[PDB]
């Protein structure tokens, strides 16, 4: 039961969420017993893992007039976030406010179902340093070696591409269309280049959203077979 | 032609050794295979088509006792010094010259050939470093080599720092064994096999 | 051979030459780290202290004990040096590293630059014929298969009775 | 100011792999005369200490009595005996490493004969804060990631217009010599389905952290850096 | 290649240096 829920979050991608011009990361696994949620700013990173009676006890303390089961309340929880954390730009019936008392972050999310209201809120202490790693580090570092060789792999298929288009050079005739002469790959020299022209951009993380826009499969990927 | 212990054979010794017993070997296995030897890196030169630094010892022809005389006249410290004389060391060579030499010494032969090899006995893990022209010159012509059918294996000899093959001879060798991409500092295990002389005449 | 370059780099004749001086390996004496950098006229030093040696190590990211000697050198080889001049003051800018470095240069005295230059002059005629003699004397002077019989299997020698 | 020159440095420095007795570690050190600060890691938790020339003087009187030291040159000598080790590994130290994982704090002992002489260090490093703990491993690794991504789109874009390059000479009324040297188009999907089942899972293995220190650290610096620089 | 030569050469630092130019040529000590 609580097993099925970590690793239900665990093999979870980020999501962008946006509240009161202000910008996090969120995975949730949300199921009929319980569920987990993990938010994070780039600062400090926030856990949560709910059972079924503790929603039922919260929920009737911030819903007076709400009968539901616990089940139920999971369930139009889960249909109500997943939509929004899945894309953006979408009929976002739901309004979110995070805020920070002492050390953990309540996120309320208010929206309404039939059109009658509909609040629940998250009160998530500071995630511990090992669930912070095995969620962020790890299949960071993972996913930075993967990178890596996949540039590796780029830069072996270019040399044979310039080794074909040598071997027409020395042996052939010349292109119809002279514009499309390449210059041939050197790894020192493209790294060198990048790094003095387009790494002050391409590792503008900002606030999270180009990491979940352009990687989140290699994340996926890496996490799986970190649990394999 | 440098000993590092001062008492163990020096590569070239080894190497002329190991040919002398291929050949006593094949003069009772199969009188029906021809053998050549050639050098390559010495001062003279004698081929059909005349490159430079490439010394044809002996073209492709059945074993024999006159070829086993000549080798054995560079047996030694005295066959060495005579082979420096006659022939001479420490020349400049390109690998591309030596590979085709060796295809026009395949072709010359009429006899239908079952099998094509080279061997090449050497101590230099990366021959031409200074040079990269060079060294693409090679690999077109080891892929040459390979796509005609004939079959090139390398017999690494003692090297004083260590022989390593990722260098420049991991893509020249028709086909590479499952464990050889590490650093030898022994000479190859094959000498021995070529070392060991099979006396028993065997039909196909 | 201390690690030194020329500026403005190309093929322009010289207009400024930096070196530095000061950090020597061995047990014998050792003199704090410093800057010499001449246009063949005026002369720019340091004259750091051992307060100034730390808040420039400090103040970059370097660690007291580290050596800059062997940065100066990577950056002279890659001609990654920038220089601005002041009135009385000159700024050096050091990029061979992966974080740039800066340093601040005052004119040196004209009695005490004169003998410093006299003996930059010997040093570098010196340093000319020795690596100019090193040039002269460099530049110039299927498994189991037979290898002897391939398509028969290497028959295993004989060994005769071998008793268990 | 002291301790935020520290604090520079210590972010400044890349990640060095560390050999105890028995397991192994991911340590980044700075050391000044006015102190030193070090950041321990092993994948699972982080550890930070940073001391001042007191806590330092303090320890040395302490831990190894009969010795009278400034703690500047007690600073020196530990910079001395630690920097080699991290710079490179695998050669003569002389100096054991050991560490203690007490309750919520540890302790990593380094011993070494300094001059003939025993010299003794601990480092007592409790649990590193998040924003410190974020700031020099999270933030850093996503911007190693998109870095790596971009430079993938560019190799990808230069092969295509390869591509583009050979399907013009062969259209050019050509004829290849050597059929070996024949590469196939290159797709982006293609190739990422591949890689994604043949590479990954061996790809993807941190182990113990040394690759992490092998290969990503000139990528390390360089995003460090710049997030410095920027803030 | 301007000739040169510097007196002392040995291991001892030399004190003078001689050369040649514009072969108005004058020898330089």
């Amino acid at each position: 039961v609580m097993e099925e829920l970590e690793q239900g979050l665990l093999m979870q991608p980020w999501a962008w969420l946006q509240l009161a011009e202000n910008s996090l990361l969120a995975k949730v696994f949300i199921t009929k017993q319980g569920y987990a949620l993990l938010v994070s700013d780039l600062q400090q990173v926030w856990h949560e893992q709910v059972d079924t009676s503790v929603v039922s006890q919260r929920a009737k303390e911030l819903n007076k007039r709400l009968t539901a089961p616990p089940a139920a309340f999971l369930c139009h929880l889960d249909n109500l976030l997943r939509p929004l954390l899945k894309d953006a730009a979408h009929p976002s019936e739901a309004t979110f406010s995070c805020d920070c008392v002492a050390d953990a972050l309540i996120l309320r999310v208010r929206s309404e179902l039939s059109g009658l209201p509909f609040y629940w809120n998250f009160h998530c202490m500071l995630a511990s340093p090992s669930l912070v790693s095995q969620h962020l580090i790890r299949p960071l570092m993972g996913m930075s070696l993967a990178l890596q060789c996949q540039v590796r792999e780029l830069a072996t298929l270019l040399h044979m591409k310039d080794l074909e288009i040598q071997d027409y050079q020395e042996s052939g005739a010349t292109l119809i269309r002279d514009r499309l002469k390449t210059e041939p790959f050197e790894e020192n020299s493209f790294l060198e280049q990048f790094m003095i022209e387009k790494l002050p951009e391409a590792c503008s993380i900002g606030d999270g959203k180009p990491f979940v826009m352009n990687l989140q499969d290699l994340y996926m990927a890496v996490t799986t077979q970190e649990v394999q | 032609f440098e000993s590092q212990s001062e008492d163990e054979l020096t590569p070239f010794d080894m190497s002329i050794q190991c040919i002398q017993s291929v050949y006593i070997s094949k003069i009772i296995s199969s009188d029906r295979d021809l053998l050549a030897v050639v050098f390559y890196g010495t001062e003279k030169d004698k081929n059909s088509v005349n490159f430079k630094n490439i010394y044809v010892l002996q073209e492709l022809d059945n074993p024999g006792a006159k070829r086993i005389l000549e080798l054995d006249q560079f047996k030694g410290q005295q066959g060495q010094k005579r082979f420096q004389d006659m022939m001479g060391h420490g020349s400049d060579y390109s690998l591309s010259e030596v590979l085709w030499v060796c295809a026009n010494l395949f072709s010359d032969v009429q006899f239908k050939m079952s099998h094509k090899r080279i061997m090449l006995f050497t101590n230099e893990d990366n021959p031409h470093g200074n040079d990269s022209a060079k060294a693409s010159r090679a690999r077109t012509k080891a892929g040459d080599l390979r796509d005609t059918g004939i079959f090139l294996d390398l017999m690494h000899l003692k090297k004083p720092g260590g022989f390593d093959i990722s260098l420049f001879y991991r893509d020249i060798i028709s086909i590479a064994e499952d464990e050889d991409l590490r650093v030898h500092f022994e000479e190859s295990s094959k000498l021995e096999d070529l070392l060991r002389k099979v006396r028993a005449k065997e039909t196909r | 051979s201390p690690p030194l370059c020329t500026l403005p780099p190309g093929p322009e004749p010289p207009r400024f030459v930096c070196y530095c001086e000061g950090e020597e390996s061995g047990e014998g004496d050792r003199g704090g780290f410093n800057l010499y950098v001449t246009d063949a006229a005026e002369l720019w030093s340091t004259c750091f202290t051992p307060d100034s040696l730390a808040a420039l190590k400090a103040r970059f990211g370097l660690s007291a004990a580290e050596d800059i000697t062997p940065r100066f050198r990577a950056a002279c080889e890659q001609q990654a040096v920038a220089l601005t001049l002041q009135e009385d003051r000159a700024s050096l800018t050091l990029s061979g590293g992966p974080s740039a470095l800066a340093f601040d240069l005052s004119k040196v005295p004209g009695p005490e630059a004169a003998p410093r230059l006299r003996a930059l002059t010997l040093g570098l005629a010196k340093r000319v014929w020795s690596l100019e003699r090193r040039l002269a004397a460099a530049e110039e002077t299927c498994p189991g298969e037979s290898l002897i019989n391939p398509g028969f299997k290497s028959k295993k020698p004989a060994g005769g009775v071998d008793f268990d």
